[PDB]
């Protein structure tokens, strides 16, 4: 009946062409991305992927930023609970609003 | 400024242009080791000043990130923080005192 | 360092 909007640019000569990387692929170079970060760390981006226990990345992580390791390893559960919290509170704030 | 830790860079002029040369670090041979985040030892926990704690099996040593030179565990490159029942991973380990053996030795 | 030393 009515004729689609797609169809009246399509009949005019105005194509849309794809992408050349498919949604799958972008979310495997996410994926390799993420899996590079929670099980190396910075190594995988200059150089060779070097295996490290999290604790650890996340203790050279306060080094970085001028706390001591001892910060990070007297107080694991609380700062994983609040990591845990705020992942929660990105995806309900996802979830409900939409602006 | 180039792929891996930089260190260098080095201009070049090119029609229309410019190239540089970055010199730059990349480590090259891995090698596998049993780590642990601190080191209870006499009821005190031990974290490294710089560095990490590695093991090739008997021995404990404590190294920088970037390259293995491994050392012996003394009191000048380990800090106390607390006891040995908070940390999770922690071991069992002695630390070598530089001062008392050669005091006795004078 | 000095009470270690006093000890010795
Ligand atoms: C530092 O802040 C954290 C929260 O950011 C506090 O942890 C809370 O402590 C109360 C009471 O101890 C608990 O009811 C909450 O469940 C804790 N929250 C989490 C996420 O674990 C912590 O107590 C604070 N530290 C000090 C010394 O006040
Ligand atoms: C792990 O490292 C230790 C470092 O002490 C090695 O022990 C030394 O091994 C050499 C020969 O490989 C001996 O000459 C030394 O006397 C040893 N030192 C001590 C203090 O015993 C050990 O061989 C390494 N390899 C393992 C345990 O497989
Ligand atoms: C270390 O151990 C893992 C698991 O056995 C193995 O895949 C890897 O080749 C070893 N060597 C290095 C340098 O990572
Ligand atoms: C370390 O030694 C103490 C006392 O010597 C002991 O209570 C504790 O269980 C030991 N830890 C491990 C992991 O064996």
């Amino acid at each position: 009946a009515a004729r689609d909007l797609i169809c009246a640019q399509k009949f005019n000569g105005l194509t849309v062409l794809p992408p050349l990387l498919t949604d799958e692929m972008i979310a495997q170079y996410t994926s390799a991305l993420l899996a590079g970060t929670i099980t190396s760390g910075w190594t995988f981006g200059a150089g060779a992927a070097l295996q490290i226990p999290f604790a650890m990345q996340m203790a050279y992580r306060f080094n970085g930023i001028g706390v001591t390791q001892n910060v990070l390893y007297e107080n694991q559960k609380l700062i994983a609970n609040q990591f845990n919290s705020a992942i929660g509170k990105i995806q309900d704030s996802l979830s409900s609003t939409a602006s | 400024c180039g792929k891996g830790y930089h260190l260098m860079s080095f201009p070049q002029s090119a029609p229309h242009g410019v190239v540089f040369l970055h010199v730059t670090y990349v480590p090259a041979q891995e090698k596998n080791f049993t780590t642990a985040p601190a080191i209870c030892h006499d009821g005190k926990a031990h974290f490294p000043r710089e560095g990490v704690f590695v093991s090739n099996g008997t021995h404990w040593f404590v190294t920088q990130r970037n390259f293995y030179e491994p050392q012996i565990i003394t009191t000048d490159n380990t800090f106390v923080s607390g006891n040995c029942d908070v940390v999770i991973g922690i071991v069992n380990n002695t630390v070598y005192d530089p001062l008392q053996p050669e005091l006795d030795s004078f």
